[PDB]
């Protein structure tokens, strides 16, 4: 199944004429002092014996090689983000040669069939409440939430409850509640979502503490801490 | 000066004690004649082709004829939806005509609206005004209100199954809102940054909807020719542009004021016959046409019939044709240094030219004005004046801009010369680098 | 904070009757607000954008682009005078210099008591009886510097 | 102010630095290093430096018993004077608002005219 | 279509305008407020071209390519000495007010302005009064905004009204007084706000996350990845 896989880029034999493909720009700087704080002595440039670039500028980045992985857009004359102009085939289409990737199906020419499986109307029961996912593009994510930048912009861990939900709760918005699940208590403070549907409740999920596993499941012994 | 209604379209029912013509008293001298001959026996091709071999052409200062602009509407039935503006704008300086026909004879611009409407099948119409017309505004609403309760506004106009409706919409104080596409774009609310051509207004202007843009005295024209006849607009002046224009002397005068006259009557007869010649005291040296977006003349350009050829031959444009007159106790560079802070002060800021050359040359006009000009200033200023005319910049305000620049430039750059006195220094000196004594 | 009123409220939306975009009522509203609190302040945005549906940014841009519609607080009056090219023929520049030396401040402030605020404007409409002065509503022609003083003492 | 100018027009490639910012938003180097076993002294950085900050004194006794120690930190580079310049200053010039220096306040340059303004 | 540029013969998309139909040709012709992705809007007045309406025509008219479709039978030049001082005035007259910041801007290097001024071949400065400057804006913790480096291209604002349909951005002020920016301070409340960085040709909007640990492009070894 995964039989595609050796189509998305070329091996690390592939050259272009002769010669591999630069990483870093022609005119890189400081080559001699980068490590000149660790040992005066120049080390071996590192090799990249699994890919077809080099760790160097002594390699092909031109606007007409024959290739579909471009690591950067630099023309003579176009040092700005306007060289993929320089580097497609006609500006606003495709790359030059193709873009890069390969699908990994074809469209199948018959269909599934039709799933009976249909659901029962979504009914509120007293006791349990019924998770509702809010993603954020900033915290949902396991690896962005952990960056330092993203915090300033990461939201305050919130709670949406419904206004006859709030109301039934008595607890207003900015109050802290407590809930338990899978034997761990956690308190959160509440925004009030009016367009929610009753005997839910709203959480973010990939918050510090909270998993993305916990949308459609139900929550027990919601109450004001 | 008698004003028969035969010479005199425009004004001839005039009030001689400024005060404004209403409702009754425009009826009484012949009042929406020419509308209800439009409504009742003209179909509105009829009235477009009429307007079309009447000669009539634009009075905003294009000079574009408006029967042609009319022709460019779709034939679509599916776009029943049309508007018709007005540019009652009136942001040039120089300009105070549209202010004296639509301040004490609104009935007029409403019969043109009504017969325009007609005719391009508009479904709507609007007044797009300016904020300083106070006295305009009310008396504009107050006849609309008026022709409204008369029958002549709203649903089933006079019995003719056609829905009409008028509104002014009071502008903010900008002077880019005066042009067409500018002005739909500030009709919708937005900034009022100007529209590329084509798609034209006709095709889809206000909120992509078939849209014609005239102005008020084009306006006030039409009914006239929809009342007396066109055989009788083709006689009324024996020159290549037919009817009466509204045009007239400023500045220095005697009589600064406004008349109506057949066109091709010369420069002078509008100075010296009406205006009554400069006054006592100051001499005659130069006049602009069109007001502040026109090229300067000399006193040999007097003899000169305001025509849209003659003065484009003589190399200017006629404009509005309200001619103001500057003798020689006004310095030519002061004078160009306020039309110029006019002009960049009044950029919409769009196209890049006209926006960064307009304060360049500013502070080039304001160095000269206290005599701090340097070597390469005339010549900086006649670059800007070749690299901003038609089709260079985004639209025409800024040919009109470096247009007077030119002109003076031209005609008396001996004033402009008397400002450079001193040596060219654009770097101050560094310690420890010798300069690159350029030869 | 800024609240806007019920007659505000009705007028805009009376306005935005008007056309078949409620954008096209943005400089109406403005103009609104601004007659009934003499400038328009920084909540006004706000509030005319969530009454029009439009977002804040183009009624703000809406807002700086025309001169007329003032985003700072003026005083009581708004006198603008027309220093365009046929006023400074027909010669602003002493009315200009009388209001300078009557009101004590430069073009584009306002006096410290809130009564005037000068201000250079457009071509008023007026060149052929020029020059000519603009206080809030009303306009003046054939201006003479001894007469600004008297003038300017008409308004409270 | 660590433009990194230098670093680039080095064609031996003897220069490495880093960008470093204060509170005020002023440029300044985090570290500077010259290898001077490396320079030819071709006076290309003096030549390519926008703000005149590194210059070439007289002086050639640069003899060294190891390599290790021809490796010139900032703190052997930094002199207490402007040297061969004496009264260039770069944020002078600057169109960037530092600590003492507001926007408008370099050479040539107009007061903010805010766009609430009054004035047409 | 079929088009002359300088005399030479090429084939073109006659859908498209004359900028990207000679973009793809590989011929250089300056532009600012022209994107592939946002069409053509005719603001910065760059790309001009002088457009002759036959072949035995010798006066022509400068035009925009960006504006100008590319019909068949067209014939334009490039390098007219006319167009070539239009473009250097163009690029002069945006320089009359870019301030005095290129060694302490993280545009620098990456720079659409400074590829732009160097390719038009404008090197000497006439401009001797003062330029103006704005105040700059608290824009999150992501788009750093210098407000001085701008050229008014409006590429900003259509980016992010027209096509990312951002409500919280926008263009005020007036003829040369233009600010590009929020409405008050505060953090850009779209998605797709980062891509302001390349939208933007100057240093307007900068990545304040790379402006911590910032060094020029020519010292960064990149690679492509996912
Ligand atoms: C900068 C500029 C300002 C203009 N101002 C006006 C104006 O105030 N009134 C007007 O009728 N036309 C004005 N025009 C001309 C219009 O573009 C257009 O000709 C007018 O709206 C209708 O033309 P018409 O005379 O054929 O009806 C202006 C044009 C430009 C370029
Ligand atoms: S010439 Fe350009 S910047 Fe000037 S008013 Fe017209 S569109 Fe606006
Ligand atoms: S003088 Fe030395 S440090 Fe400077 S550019 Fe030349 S080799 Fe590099
Ligand atoms: S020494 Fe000069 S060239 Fe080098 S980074 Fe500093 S300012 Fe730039
Ligand atoms: S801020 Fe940048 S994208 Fe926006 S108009 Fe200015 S230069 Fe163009
Ligand atoms: S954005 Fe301005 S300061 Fe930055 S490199 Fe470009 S021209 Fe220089
Ligand atoms: S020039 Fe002042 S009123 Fe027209
Ligand atoms: S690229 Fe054509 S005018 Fe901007
Ligand atoms: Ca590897």
């Amino acid at each position: 199944e995964l039989a595609g896989i050796k189509d998305a880029a070329p091996d690390a034999t592939f050259r272009i004429r002769g010669q591999k493909l630069a990483r870093e720009p022609h005119r890189y700087s400081g080559r001699t002092a980068m490590r000149a704080n660790i040992s005066v002595h120049e080390p071996r440039q590192p090799q990249d014996i699994d890919t077809m670039f080099t760790f160097s500028m002594e390699g092909n980045n031109q606007p007409t090689a024959h290739r579909s992985q471009v690591p950067f857009a630099w023309a003579p004359g176009w040092n700005s983000p306007q060289a993929w102009n320089k580097f497609q085939d006609e500006v606003g289409g495709k790359l030059r040669f193709g873009d890069p990737g390969v699908r990994l199906f074809e469209t199948s020419e018959n269909g599934l069939d039709y799933f009976t499986s249909v659901p029962a109307r979504f009914q509120p029961q007293d006791g349990k409440w019924r998770i509702a996912p809010y993603y954020h593009l900033f915290g949902s994510d396991e690896l962005s939430q952990r960056a330092p930048v993203f915090q300033s912009r990461m939201p305050q861990p919130y709670i949406k409850l419904n206004p006859a939900d709030a109301a039934k709760l008595g607890v207003n918005a900015g109050t802290r509640v407590s809930f338990s699940y899978d034997g761990n208590t956690v308190t959160l403070p509440v925004e009030i979502a009016e367009g929610l549907t009753a005997g839910q409740v709203g959480l973010p999920m990939g918050m510090s503490g909270i998993a993305p596993v916990l949308a459609g499941a139900h929550l027990e012994d919601l109450k004001e801490a | 000066i008698i004003r028969t209604p035969e010479t005199h379209p425009l004004t001839w029912r005039l009030r001689d004690d400024k005060q404004p013509v209403w409702l009754d008293e425009y009826r009484s001298k012949n009042g929406y004649e020419g509308a209800r001959k439009a409504l009742t026996g003209l179909s509105p091709d009829e009235i477009v082709n009429q307007v079309k071999d009447a000669g009539l052409k634009g009075r905003g200062g294009a000079g574009f004829s408006t029967g042609l602009k009319w022709s460019l509407m779709p034939k679509d039935e599916s776009m029943n939806i049309r508007y018709l503006l007005c540019n009652a704008d009136e942001m040039e300086p120089g300009t105070y005509k549209d202010r004296l026909l639509m301040e004490q004879l609104p009935h007029l611009l409403v019969e043109g609206m009504l017969i325009s409407a007609f005719a391009l099948k508009a479904y709507r119409g609007y007044i797009f005004l300016r904020g300083e017309y106070i006295e305009a505004a009310v008396n504009l609403r107050r006849a609309i209100a008026e022709a409204t309760e008369a029958g002549l506004l709203g649903k089933n106009i006079m019995g003719t199954g056609f829905d009409f409706e008028l509104f002014v919409h009071t502008g903010a104080g900008r002077y880019i809102c005066g042009e067409e596409t500018a002005l739909i774009n500030s009709l919708e609310g937005r900034r009022a940054n100007p529209r590329s051509k084509p798609p034209f207004p006709a095709t889809s202007g206000a909120w992509g909807k078939p849209t014609c843009v005239n102005n008020v005295e084009t306006l006030c024209n039409v009914p006239a020719i929809l009342a007396n006849g066109v055989e009788w607009y083709q006689n009324i002046s024996k020159s290549k542009d037919a009817g009466t224009k509204l045009m007239g002397f400023s500045g220095r005068v005697k009589n600064p004021g406004l008349w109506e006259l057949p066109f091709g009557t010369t420069a002078r007869e509008i100075l010296e016959d009406y205006a009554g010649g400069m006054r006592d005291g100051l001499k005659f040296k130069a006049w602009q046409p069109g007001g502040a977006g026109t090229d300067f003349l000399t006193e040999a350009h007097l003899d000169l019939p305001m025509e849209f050829e003659s003065i484009g031959k003589a190399g200017s444009r006629l404009g509005t044709a309200l001619a103001m007159a500057v003798d020689h106790e006004i310095n030519m560079v002061s004078l160009v240094r306020n039309l110029e802070e006019f002009f960049a002060r009044e950029s919409c800021g769009w196209c890049t030219p006209c926006r960064d050359g307009l304060p360049w040359s500013v502070k080039i006009l304001r160095a000269l004005e206290r005599g701090e000009g340097q070597p390469g200033d005339i010549e900086t200023l006649e670059q800007l004046c070749r690299f901003l005319g038609p089709g260079k910049t985004f639209c025409a305000h800024a040919p009109g801009a470096v247009e007077p620049l030119q002109s003076a430039i031209k005609y008396f750059r001996e004033e402009f010369e008397a400002g450079i006195k001193q040596p060219f220094s654009n770097t101050h000196l560094i310690n420890g680098i010798q300069p690159n004594l350029l030869k | 904070a800024f609240e806007l009123s019920a007659a505000e409220r009705e007028a805009i939306e009376h306005e935005m009757h008007h056309y078949e975009d409620p954008r096209a009522a943005s400089i109406e509203a403005l103009k609104i607000v601004q007659k009934q609190r003499g400038w328009v302040p920084d909540g006004a945005i706000h509030a005319i954008a969530d009454v029009l549906g439009i977002p804040a940014s183009d009624v703000e841009g809406v807002a700086t682009f025309y001169s007329q519609i003032f985003r700072q607080p003026v005083g009581r009056h708004v006198i603008r005078y027309c220093d365009s090219v046929v006023c400074h023929i027909n010669g602003y520049q002493g009315i200009q210099a009388a209001l300078e030396k009557k009101l004590n401040i430069k073009p584009g402030q306002t006096t410290f008591d809130g009564r005037f605020t000068l201000l250079p404007t457009c071509c008023l409409g007026n060149c052929d009886k020029g020059p000519n002065m603009m206080i809030d509503e009303d306009t003046h022609a054939h201006l003479t510097p001894e007469a600004i003083p008297e003038l300017l003492e008409r308004y409270k | 102010v660590a433009c990194n100018l230098c670093a680039v027009a080095c064609p031996v490639g003897c220069i490495s630095l880093q960008k470093a910012e204060t509170k005020d938003g002023r440029w300044y180097p985090e570290f500077f290093r010259i290898n001077f076993s490396r320079c030819i002294f071709c006076g290309l950085c003096e030549e390519a430096c926008p703000t005149t900050a590194i210059q070439l004194t007289p002086d050639f006794e640069m003899g060294e018993y190891k390599r290790q120690d021809l490796v010139y930190e900032k703190e052997d580079l930094l002199i207490s004077g402007p040297g061969k310049y004496p009264e260039y200053n770069f944020y002078r010039m600057a169109g960037m608002a530092i600590d003492g220096k507001d926007k408008g306040e370099a050479e040539n340059e107009a007061k903010p005219i805010d766009v609430k303004s009054l004035l047409p | 279509a079929t088009i002359h540029v300088d005399g030479k013969e090429y084939e073109v998309n006659g859908a498209d305008n004359l900028l990207e139909a000679c973009l793809s040709l590989g011929l250089d012709i300056p532009y600012f407020c022209w994107h592939p992705a946002l069409g053509s809007v005719g603001a910065c007045r760059q790309c001009a071209v002088k457009q002759y309406q036959n072949a035995e025509d010798t006066r022509g008219r400068l035009v925009m390519s960006c504006m100008t479709p590319a019909s068949d039978g067209t014939f334009i030049s490039i390098d007219d000495e006319e167009a070539k001082q239009f473009r250097e005035s163009v690029v002069e007259w945006l320089m009359t007010n870019h301030p005095h910041d290129c060694p302490v801007c993280e545009e620098g290097g990456n720079c659409h302005l400074q590829d732009m001024t160097v390719m038009t071949g404008h090197s000497f400065r006439r401009y001797r009064f003062t330029k103006r400057t704005h105040r700059n804006q608290d824009l999150g913790p992501f788009i750093s905004h210098e407000m001085n480096r701008c050229i008014a291209c409006y590429r900003c604002v259509r980016y992010y009204k027209d096509y990312a349909d951002g409500t919280d951005l926008g263009v005020y002020g007036a003829h040369d007084n233009v600010y590009f920016g929020r409405p008050e301070d505060g953090t850009l409340e779209s998605e797709f706000s980062g891509n302001l960085v390349e939208i933007c040709p100057t240093g307007v909007f900068t990545d304040k996350t790379h402006s911590e640990r910032y060094n020029r492009k020519w010292d960064m070894q990149f690679a492509p990845s996912i």
